[PDB]
């Protein structure tokens, strides 16, 4: 394309200005890396620039450090391993590219968590992301891709029974009073408005194509491209973390049987594991975590660093969303039991300090 | 933007919170135009106004507040436009925003605006939040005080400045003043500062250990130490019982005495 | 140690003394700068003739009251031939006024 | 012993030895402290006591009012202390 | 490459569905001719899938549309002609491509425009654009051209005299305290906020070679790199169009034989006149205006259809000329300086409390 004339300019010319910019792309990418890999490109379409597009045009933040780039597809870590594989390991701590990754959604190894303390435990949610082998991800695909993708979760979702059994919503088309259920369930989301994402192009040609499914029991959701291909969710008012995570187990079991029936697949490998568009969400791409009465340990001096040490991720609310801070080298279940470890001492951390007692003894050198 | 969409906090920014951190201020009037309203908030109650005090960009503050920004919200992590301003120094922000409002003591003692200000050096802010009204002698658990934070991070522009405004120079973090911990970071030029504005050499840490006891002897500071391990001089005396009688940052109000300007600017220059 | 202050009329004597010592031996600390015997010395506490066989301690001084900090007070007069001096001492000057930037508020 | 005078006639008798705590008073070796009334001469000869007997030794805190701080100030400042 | 990926699919499954816009596209843009078009490309490798882009992101207001097209250069009006040629005879209100347009930069064909009563006439300026032939459009520009230019732009513009002579702000490097003088003069250029540009693909890169160049006297205006390749802007306070319009027209003269002393030229063509990305301002592309006081006739109901015969827009009001191609640049501001004239006896008529009558144009 318009890359022909990109490829008469010499790549110092080329090369994006990003000294003012801070996350982890602008930290690796160099000029020699730059005039290297923008003769490279995939065939499926992408090339260096658009690997690094949102990066360069968004610095981030003084603070919050950002990725600063973008898969295209499953080839494109392959064709720009050069960048990703600094990326990716200075991303999730060390991970090393030879490093392997494991899976495992079985529910027989998350051990205890049958019922954490309702007192505290308000609520508990998992979440991931998967793409369908054979296309590409959201900042490339066109309305055909995209389309074709829609049509295939909506036969797959269909056919969900059980508590997995539901009804599809076409966000393009829902009518206004549907717009009302969902928004107060928060099912219904909306274009993308940040800048981080926009850069990507994910929101081209937006609400075509883009779908809402949740079951009847309004435990079981699912976004339809969106930030990703397929966004499942997972939650329930209460403390039952192994019951819920079993309920999302049978849901991704179930959902990719009926993908396999019509020979599709979540792109997955044992380096990476899933195959995400945004390196952050590689690995397990699985988040879990709870929402949490913490008006006490919220207080405390210490609080930010006995998270640290857990490998939590401490989010306020739109009380605290405490969630797993890790997404590559865990077995998926694993990250979860951290989540339940991590809060049942959470729990007993605000207990003592309820009472005024000293909480230095429940500060373990968890890393 | 307007709701919890269980993504990541990296896909909840607002064009606003873009706009604030970076400083493009018609950007900023153009979303407002448009109708991005200033008390637009996210995941950790961030508004555009707590993103633009952390940048400093005056003009972004002015245009927020103008228009109905919270100057005393609060985050998830305690944290307020005021205390964010501190954290990047800028010092017109600091004074903006207390003329607006801005309270300077923090609800939460996780976040102290004083403090803030004196473990980075932030004279001027310092100097701004006291004479709006700031306790210069808070004592804050884990920091202590304002004072023994400044000593802590070797900021002498502000020790010496807490110092003259008032600070209590006995006054510390537990048993460890500011003595102590000049002694344990090895500053001959903080222990003079110190001993001069009435650091008491005998005090006991909780380990029952004098400043002096908190050094190796073969350190500048124990010859430092041995000069004034006598009585104090009349005039030193002196001096210590006459800044007593004026509060804090009202020694100005010296220039007044009818007495020699030698003495007045001993006293002064305290 | 005792620390005492010993006043007559305008004069003023700072002298240091063993609580076990005497009204006495104090005579005798004054006579080295009065030049005159003890016989001829009225020293006495407040209003009170002090006794020559009472010590410093059976007098009510002590480490607790005549320090270096702020010795006692104890006065002076002299044997004027079959009686003895006015038992008065004239106080020092009175204080300045408190400047107002000074006052307290 | 050394007699000390005030600007109000009044006599301080005052041992040498510690009245030479004060720089003035060692560069004069009687002395008539003209310059300085009785409302805080004895103050300061207070205080010479006090230095010597806590210079090699706990020390307690000089007492001092804020009538005289300022007088006292400057009569410490004649006398080199 | 992915277009030909994409050719894969039938036209059904890549056509968008338009039925939920109200832009002009998609009243022009048939599954027919997007089957037909759908396989081509220019020399740029720009594609209807990138031509309507915007047009398709953004719905539309309900009764005021717009265009929806983005160009990638000049060569892609040609290419996609079958699509942009019935798009442009709507958007102007009637014409063919074979309506050969007319130029005109001089001054001397405006009578008067120097001598409209201050009372009235606030301030006025004259907004227009240019491209460099030989350059893509901002929207699928790459780093490196776009560097290009603006070295270009710099360069050249640092050679202006006389009243044009001044000087150049990088964005990337522009202080705050040249910031705040900008903004005060209005000069300062941010980034886009509306979805039809940010649709575009222009926002990239912000602020990467973008700038703006001024004269000492701030009457001259040149955005680098920004909505456009080069924004020129020129104005003045008071009721002197003439001359900030003879300014206007040998200052922009003079850049562009300092461009042609370099070997570039604007795009420029018999049909198109000068060439932008927005076919709405295909032509001249020149956008006179005024700022009017007018307080009683701009409550005067007849008061939007007197611009409309008068070829005008109601932006006190910011009154401009509303066409961009169909007539000559002179005979443009010559439209301008008649209506202000107008405009200004009209209201005189409402002041004395008289009816406006035999005022009104056709």
């Amino acid at each position: 394309s318009h890359n022909a004339l990109k490829l008469r300019f010499p790549a110092e010319d080329e090369f994006p200005d990003l000294s003012a910019h801070n996350n982890h792309m602008a930290k690796v990418l160099t000029p020699e890396l730059y005039a290297e890999l923008r003769a490279k490109s995939t065939p499926s379409g992408f090339t260096l620039d658009d690997v690094i597009q949102t990066g360069v045009d968004n610095p981030g933040h003084p603070y919050i450090m950002t990725v600063g780039c973008v898969a295209g597809d499953e080839e494109s870590y392959e064709v720009f391993k050069d960048l990703f594989d600094p990326i990716i390991e200075d991303r999730h701590g060390g991970y090393k590219p030879s490093d392997e990754h494991k899976t495992d959604l079985n529910p027989d190894n998350l051990q205890g968590g049958d019922d954490l303390d309702p007192n505290y435990v308000l609520s508990s949610r998992v979440r991931t992301g998967r793409s369908i082998r054979g296309f590409c991800l959201p900042p490339h695909c066109s309305r055909g891709e995209r389309r074709a993708i829609e049509k295939l979760a909506v036969e797959a979702l269909s056919s969900l029974d059980g508590d997995l059994a539901g009804r599809y919503y076409a966000l393009k088309s829902m009518t206004e009073a549907e717009q009302q259920q969902l928004i107060d369930d928060h099912f219904l989301f909306d274009k993308p408005v940040s800048p981080l994402l926009l850069a990507s192009g994910m929101a081209r040609d937006w609400p075509d194509a883009r779908g809402i499914w949740h079951n009847d029991n309004k435990t079981f959701l699912v976004w339809v491209n969106e930030e990703d291909h397929l966004r499942v969710i997972s939650m329930q008012k209460g403390g039952n973390m192994k019951e819920v995570f079993t309920r999302f187990c049978t849901g991704l079991t179930q959902i990719e049987t009926l993908f396999k029936s019509k020979d599709y697949e979540f792109m997955w490998n044992p380096h990476l594991g899933y195959i995400l568009t945004c390196p952050s969400n590689l690995g397990t791409g699985l988040r879990a975590g709870v929402h949490i009465k913490l008006p006490n340990l919220g207080k405390h001096e210490k609080f930010s660093e006995v998270l640290k040490r857990l490998r939590l991720q401490k989010r306020g609310t739109g009380v605290f969303d405490v969630s797993n801070a890790d997404r590559l080298g865990f077995s998926e279940v694993e990250l979860v039991q951290m989540v339940v470890d991590g809060v049942k001492l959470l729990i007993e951390m605000e207990q003592r300090l309820e009472q005024g007692q000293a909480i230095d003894d429940l500060m373990p050198a968890q890393k | 933007l307007s709701n919890p969409l269980m993504g990541d906090a990296v896909s909840d920014w607002s064009p606003m919170h873009e706009a604030a951190i970076h400083g493009h201020q018609l950007s900023l009037r153009n979303l407002i135009s448009q109708g991005w309203a200033v008390n637009i908030i996210t995941a950790d109650h961030v508004s555009p106004l707590h993103e633009a005090c952390l940048g400093g960009h005056l003009s972004c503050v002015k245009i927020l507040l103008k228009h109905g920004a919270q100057v005393n919200g609060v985050t998830a992590d305690w944290h307020t436009p005021l205390f964010n301003a501190c954290v990047s120094g800028s010092w017109d922000c600091v004074n903006l925003l207390l003329q607006h409002g801005a309270s300077v003591q923090p609800e939460s003692d996780l976040a102290s605006p004083i403090h803030e200000a004196a473990r980075r050096g932030h004279v001027e802010c310092v100097n701004s939040l006291i004479a709006y009204g700031g306790n210069i002698d808070h004592k804050i658990s884990h920091l202590g005080t304002p004072l023994y934070l400044a000593c802590e991070n070797q900021q002498r522009a502000c020790v010496k400045k807490l110092l003259e405004s008032g600070a209590d120079v006995n006054q510390g973090k537990g048993q460890d003043s500011p003595l102590h911990a000049v002694a344990r970071t090895a500053s001959e030029e903080l222990a003079c500062l110190l001993m001069d504005f009435g650091a008491d050499t005998q005090a006991k840490n909780a380990e029952g250990k004098r400043p002096v006891e908190l050094v190796p002897p073969e350190s500048p500071l124990a010859q430092l130490f041995l000069e004034r391990e006598g009585p104090p001089s009349l005039m030193q005396l002196c001096r210590l019982r006459i800044r007593k009688c004026f509060g804090i940052q009202q020694h100005h109000k010296i220039t007044k005495l009818v007495l020699p300007e030698d003495l007045k600017q001993f006293l002064l220059h305290l | 140690d005792v620390f005492l202050m010993i006043r007559r009329h305008k004069t003023t004597i700072f002298t240091d003394a063993k609580e076990s010592s005497t009204v006495f031996e104090l005579k005798r600390i004054v006579e080295g700068i009065l030049k005159r015997p003890p016989d001829e010395q009225r020293l006495y506490k407040d209003d009170q003739l002090l006794d020559d066989g009472k010590t410093l301690g059976e007098c009510g001084f002590t480490s607790q009251t005549a320090r270096p900090q702020a010795p006692a007070t104890v006065g002076l007069a002299f044997r004027a031939d079959d009686t003895f001096e006015a038992l008065c001492i004239e106080p020092f000057s009175s204080p300045p006024e408190l400047p107002d930037v000074m006052k307290p508020q | 012993y050394v007699k000390l005078i005030s600007s109000d006639g009044h006599e301080f008798i005052v041992k040498r030895e510690h009245a030479l705590t004060s720089g003035t008073i060692k560069a004069m070796l009687e002395v008539n402290f003209r310059e300085i009334p009785s409302h805080v001469l004895s103050k300061v000869c207070m205080y010479f006591t006090y230095k010597v007997r806590y210079t090699n030794s706990e020390i307690p805190e000089f007492p001092i009012a804020p009538e005289i701080a300022l007088e006292l100030l400057m009569a410490a400042n004649f006398l080199d202390c």
